[PDB]
């Protein structure tokens, strides 16, 4: 049979052109561990050959190794040429001879066993912004609180890099809704100075208790530099907790030397929500080490013990707890009993 | 013939450049070299006092102490180490590549306890890379109080100092540059010597002056802070720790609010000499199989100082909750102190933390209550583990745990399934779906559940992956209820009754065959079914109900693969139904009746949508339902 | 008060044990050294033929040849450059970190074209890490054949050579350990002059002795191969290279049957100075999204040797396809010269890449038919991208297609859809599910479908990571068809017939919800449907249908977030469906009849089956309906 010119291709086969009808030859030199490789093409090569197709003597070629060529069906994905079905092996076999190992002849490699667990990826439902989530519903004071410590969290990690988010309210917000999942709060400015933006966030927090913040209705809602004729501060409903209270009633002050940076607030929440009430915490009563900032850390985890179902809380345990300093804490353990015993 | 030999000599000035720029990453690596050389001081001086007290006499504690001053941009780091004389200084600080501490610990004698941080002779020279002008004063026992200066300039200037009386120390007082004047807060000190050099048998103290003076309401008038507050207690022998100070360890080494699960405390003693400390959390971190970049928590020390972290080969991927160090004595280190040289003994590594890890889980499932924690946080891991190795498959099998029939509503492991094996059966049947309430009433489990064999339920996607590389468990092999070759241990007359059953149903299977065309491969006589009137089954090769449900429904597929592994469905039906005898009937009466084929196919709908196939264009069942609807409605 | 100046001086035995043993991590890095070197010399000699050519008469051609012996265990570096005279000699490779090469450049002048691979002074002592003794022949012009020979061991000997005569050219011979003598066959050797030094351009022949010897039978007396076959052509102009030439560079650089797809090569010219060519695949890799290990393709090249590969940060995760390569001609090395010193350079080198291959794309979707290859085979990465990033998100969307209801069979943009919103229509309605055919018949679409609008089909599972961050584009809100509040423009007496319907079917909705309980959280009556009874929607807020199944389905899923994030199912109504209206007659007949019961529940159980929900336990929806169909029967 007479075949055409000498090409080579993929490094595993011979391509030739017959008399036109391509003869892609196939070499196969056992005496390399990659022949099993090679092997596997002989089998998946020739998925459409027939049975009893092969011109091959006994003598001449191994049946074990013939005897499931032959292929009742295989998709073969990968290569698309083909040859047609006949072997050719020397009668004394080529050196190097097959080491017959007579392997699973009746098994079939499974088309497609190769399987993979691809790349796992996250999901982030951010479905509305703050003021139709606080609009539509008004959680309970807790997560409330939570959400707010969370708001100041983001401003405090915001201006430590430089820049000045003056324009902070209820809609340049985003609030990652899952569905019963609490909601995560991430800060946003989709929609076009120290301590500013932390009275802006003190506004937002008396809003977010579902109460109309005064400084967002009437105006001044920019910047306090414009400094609202109040001059007194409008007052939260009795239901919150006086410590809370207390904190957004000395954020938004009129003064700017006493207004309470980010981080103090931060971590008075921290104390507030997670460190359990004791007197330790109240009466500025806790002598201020690193020792005792892990003693709070110890008492953190009993915020987790009745309030667990808030996936938000033990994630912002995980994120915050670790990022908190001594100095910033024994100030805020300060502050928040010596306004709350008022001596 | 002539041979004139010559013995190398070296260019200073460029060896110092290649020093200085091109060894060491980044330049925060300085710290870490002056810190280690103070403690090597430190316990230089701690050895001798040993043999003579009298020594010690100058200073009796031991600590390194540093003092940014932003003032004069100086970063000054004293301690009370042992000191070096005036031949000494040059001896050292001037030849490059030699180290006095590798000197010092050869002389010494061969059975000695002392750990020293560095022997090749290169370290302090780095710290120019934060530095113009660098002054070394140094007061040592039988010598006088010398200072030290060089600018990297080739030559360096010794002079007998006559500042403030130091006693037995050395300070070392850098001149950083503006471009580097952010080393001088204490935020990037702390977090410097927090990372590396954290556990330093010596009290690091940082001397920071924020003294407010805002008038008696001035605060912090000058702060002594330490910084290594936790001592390494993997270096003490285990049998003496109780399980508290794990607890502490673990809080301080990890930000936590809660007490580790476990805790593995082994070492190794043969030419690779290593110890390590191996945690199990409590808590499993909520973005953990998040990609974080960070692929194994597992920190690697060497003579307690950090070398590299997040490198995966340390410990196979799907044991990244681990958290832990691995500390060892002396291994090959590049120049930098950054990698090791050859990452061959990572594997050695490697498989000594997976194996004894993995002793560690079996001694924990010797409890249920903790096991059962563990399980229910980390199942996932365990199952991704069996699907990815495949030599410690064999022993991560009996961790899992399972629902069963049987079980009621307590996981249970296969061996007790084993245990509760029948004697004629000879397989394990398990039963893989979405969800545990769905499965329990499906219709291939009734013939079963009725016959009292128990079954597996696998109601979690991550299961597949799993079961279809878990293809035997103790001699007994596992197959799945919705396989299309279902045989059970029957007696003869079953056998006489199916095939009488086939005899009177082989030409109602024909007749459902040609309708449905191509919409099933086969239609047949069921074994597996009672009190259902059909149900569906996927080929014995091949993707199953679940199996091609999970993978259509994976993100970054692909799409030629999710053409190419499409199941085969087979049809059963149930020949004990009254259904399938009034429409065996009707089709005997009428071989074609439109009532029929309408018939046949809303059952062949209802039945592929109960095997937990998803229907293909659900608005024609639909309407469908919907001319039902309106028929007995009278419409 | 006295000051003692000194100059530093080096301990040479410890310097050059550092420098063999703690520089470099894999031996196999001492070949890419010698032949920089060698290559530094030819063009050394070559840039001096160009002044005079009679300094070229020694020797005319330019190459380099590897002589591996296994009979003596001694690998041949032979070349014919510049050589070295004796002085040249003891000075350079005698004196550590002393490096000719950048003394030469230096002396040279200003505007001159020579670019030589090392300066540092220390590359050549690497061949010790595979060789205990190294002798270096070399005869250079305006000197004799001279011998280096040096064992490392602080000695080098320096002889007049008699062996044959070499011409100007240079000759290393190293003398490997029995551990390393695995170098000296082939195969190792053609890989590593593959992956290190590929493109260097003058011509490396391997020489190679496979005499078979087995008598004319006799093959391969003596083999000379070249292996730097491609030249680098990035190095060339643009505008030069046809399209061609960058077909058989991509068929050389990686091992491919077929070309390329497209190719951008473009150069910046600031203070970090670097060229770039970039291809773009015809092929999707099949293994692409499985995690090879290999995140980047992109190599990386300093002076046209390679440096680095899979170094994240080169590019973004989601443009891995990408395949091609990256040349500078100057950056900072770490000595080993296989990692930079900061990291930040390679954060610019990102962000030109990103937005250099941004706008090849652009450029490709001019052209539809390619655009379509293209698309087709890596629209999954663009998804992936736009979910990923957030600043080039604008400009990944326009490169999105789809299908549309008005589209037909071919994709559209987002841009011909915005072209052919109506007037008064503000927004752009998509609806996602999980095939083209059973979205386009979907309940939802109806009312849409019938008034005009058009719609987008989005029928894969990367979809819904894409569009749940990409809410907006060119003005027009992105509005899914499945949320609760859906609303169209319509005239005044259509919203007078909608509130007649409701005051209408007010009281029917109440009987409908009070059955049902706690299945259902709301039922209305609908706006969108028509043709079709009843259809179940999510709320506006949370997960819709497919994404809920999408991610329930997703294996390595958090349990406690999908019972967290579940969606809040809304029935709605259609007012005038027959079936509705005999269902209203029926209620305000009898408050409470059975027939009502089971019938709404059915109506209930079927629309979750068409709104793309999945059932929790078909049995119970299987027995209804096998109970129907006996009740039809007679049964
Ligand atoms: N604080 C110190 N007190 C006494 N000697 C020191 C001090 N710091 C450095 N040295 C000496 O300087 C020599 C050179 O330091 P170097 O070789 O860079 O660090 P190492 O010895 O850890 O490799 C060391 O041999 C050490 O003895
Ligand atoms: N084949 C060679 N022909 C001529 N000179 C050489 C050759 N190989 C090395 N050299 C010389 O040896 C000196 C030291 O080499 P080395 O510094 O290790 O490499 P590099 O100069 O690339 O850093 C170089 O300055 C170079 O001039």
């Amino acid at each position: 049979y007479l075949i055409g010119q000498s090409i080579g291709k993929g490094c595993s086969a011979a391509v030739y052109e017959a008399t036109p009808l391509a003869i892609k030859m196939m070499w196969n030199i056992s005496a390399g561990s990659s022949s099993e490789a090679i092997l596997n093409t002989m089998s998946q090569e020739l998925v459409p050959a027939s049975r009893v197709a092969l011109a091959g003597e006994y003598g001449a070629v191994t049946y074990r190794k013939s005897k499931r060529g032959p292929k009742q069906l295989a998709p073969h994905p990968n290569i698309i040429r083909v040859l047609r079905a006949f072997t050719s092996s020397v009668p004394l076999l080529p050196g190097a001879l097959v080491d017959y190992p007579d392997v699973l002849p009746s098994r079939l490699h499974p088309e497609g066993l190769g399987h993979g667990r691809t790349l796992f990826l996250v999901m982030k439902n951010y479905p509305c912004t703050l003021r139709q989530y606080l609009c539509v519903n008004t959680p309970s004071p807790r997560l409330a609180a939570m959400m707010l410590l969370q708001l100041l969290e983001g401003v405090d990690h915001l201006v430590q890099q430089g820049i000045a988010h003056r324009d902070l309210k209820s809609d340049n917000i985003l609030v990652e809704l899952d569905p019963d999942g609490c909601p995560w709060l991430v800060i946003a400015d989709f929609g076009c100075y120290s301590k500013a933006d932390a009275w802006a966030v003190g506004a937002i927090a008396y809003e977010i208790f579902g109460l109309v913040n005064p400084f967002y209705g009437q105006g001044k809602a920019h910047l306090e530099s414009r400094s609202y004729q109040e001059a007194q501060l409008p007052a939260l409903p009795e239901s919150v907790p006086p410590d809370v209270r207390q904190l957004v009633r000395a954020l938004l002050q009129r003064e700017a030397s006493k207004r309470p940076s980010a981080r103090v607030a931060a971590n008075v929440l921290h104390l507030s929500l997670w460190g359990e009430h004791i007197l330790a915490l109240k009466n500025l009563k806790l002598d201020k080490m690193v020792g005792w900032l892990l003693q709070q850390s110890a008492a953190t985890l009993l915020a987790n013990r009745l309030t667990e179902k808030c996936c938000v809380e033990t994630k912002m345990k995980m994120l915050f707890l670790a990022n908190l300093e001594c100095e910033t804490l024994c100030q805020a353990a300060l502050l928040l009993c010596s306004w709350r015993a008022a001596l | 013939e002539e041979v004139e030999t010559f013995a190398f000599q070296a260019e200073i000035a460029q060896l110092m450049s290649l020093i200085i720029n091109t060894f060491y990453s980044n330049k925060e690596i300085f710290l870490r070299e002056l810190i280690s050389n103070s403690s090597d001081a430190l316990d230089k001086i701690r050895y001798e006092s040993l043999t003579d007290p009298s020594k010690l006499d100058s200073g009796k504690e031991l600590h390194i102490n540093l003092i940014p001053n932003k003032q004069d941009r100086t970063l000054t780091i004293v301690d009370t180490g042992i000191g070096m004389t005036k031949a000494d200084l040059i001896n050292n600080l001037g030849t490059i590549a030699k180290s006095g501490t590798k000197a010092f610990m050869e002389a010494l004698q061969a059975g000695a306890d002392i750990s020293m941080i560095g022997q090749f002779g290169v370290g302090f020279y780095s710290a120019y890379l934060v530095a113009e002008k660098v002054t070394v004063i140094t007061k040592h026992n039988d010598d006088e109080q010398y200072a030290w200066e060089s600018s990297a300039g080739g030559s360096f200037t010794v002079r007998t100092d006559t500042g403030e009386p130091m006693g037995r120390g050395t300070k070392v007082i850098l001149h950083l540059k503006e471009d580097q004047t952010e080393y001088l807060e204490e935020r990037r000190i702390k977090e410097i010597v927090k990372k590396h050099s954290q556990f330093i048998g010596y009290p690091i103290t940082l001397f920071v002056e924020k003294e407010r003076d805002k008038e008696k309401i001035k605060e912090k008038y000058i702060d002594q802070e330490e910084l290594n507050k936790t001592k390494p207690i993997w270096t003490r022998n285990p049998d003496d720790i109780t399980n508290e100070e794990y607890g502490e360890f673990y809080k301080s080494l990890t930000n936590d609010w809660e007490d580790h699960l476990a805790v593995k405390h082994f070492s190794v003693e043969g030419q690779l000499e290593f110890r390590a400390l191996l945690f199990v959390p409590r808590r499993a971190p909520f973005d953990l199989f998040e990609n974080r970049k960070k692929k194994n928590n597992i920190k690697l020390y060497v003579r307690r100082v950090f070398i590299m972290d997040n490198c995966e080969e340390l410990i196979p991927e799907y044991l990244n909750f681990i958290r832990g160090v691995v500390d060892s004595e002396d291994l090959p280190l590049n120049i930098s102190r950054e990698m090791l040289q050859q990452s061959k003994i990572l594997k050695v590594i490697r498989k000594n933390l997976v194996k004894k890890c993995l002793e560690l889980f079996t001694e924990l499932a010797e409890d249920k209550e903790n096991y059962k924690k563990f399980y229910e946080q980390f199942s996932k891991n365990i199952k991704l583990g069996i699907h990815e190795d495949s030599q410690n498959r064999k022993k991560l099998s009996e961790l899992l745990r399972y629902y069963t029939s049987a079980s009621g509503d307590e996981m249970v492991s296969l061996k007790d399934y084993c245990t509760r094996m029948k004697e004629n059966q000879k397989h394990i049947y398990y039963i893989t779906g979405e969800t545990k309430d769905q499965v329990a009433n499906s219709a291939f489990v009734e013939r079963l559940r009725k016959h009292g064999l128990e079954v597996i339920y696998m109601i979690e996607p991550i299961d597949e992956y799993c079961v279809q590389q878990l293809k035997e468990f103790e001699g007994k092999t596992l197959v799945s209820v919705t396989k299309e070759g279902l045989e059970l241990p029957e007696d003869e007359e079953e056998k006489k009754k199916q095939e009488e059953k086939k005899t009177k149903f082989e030409n109602l299977c024909k007749i459902m065959k040609d309708i449905l065309e191509k919409k099933v491969e086969k239609v047949v006589v069921s074994n597996r079914l009672v009190t259902s009137p059909c149900c569906i089954v996927t080929s014995t090769y091949g993707w199953t109900a679940n199996m091609e449900r999970i993978m259509k429904a994976q993100a970054l597929r692909d799409n030629s693969t999710m053409g190419y592994m499409a199941a085969k469905k087979h049809l059963e039906i149930n020949p004990d139904h009254s259904i399938i005898e009034t429409l065996r009937q009707k089709a005997e009466a009428d071989k074609n009746d439109k009532s029929v084929k309408d018939l046949v196919i809303l059952l062949y709908e209802t039945a592929l949508l109960s095997s937990g196939f998803s229907l293909e264009d659900p608005q024609t069942h639909a309407n469908r339902i919907y001319r039902m609807i309106k028929l007995g409605l009278g419409i």
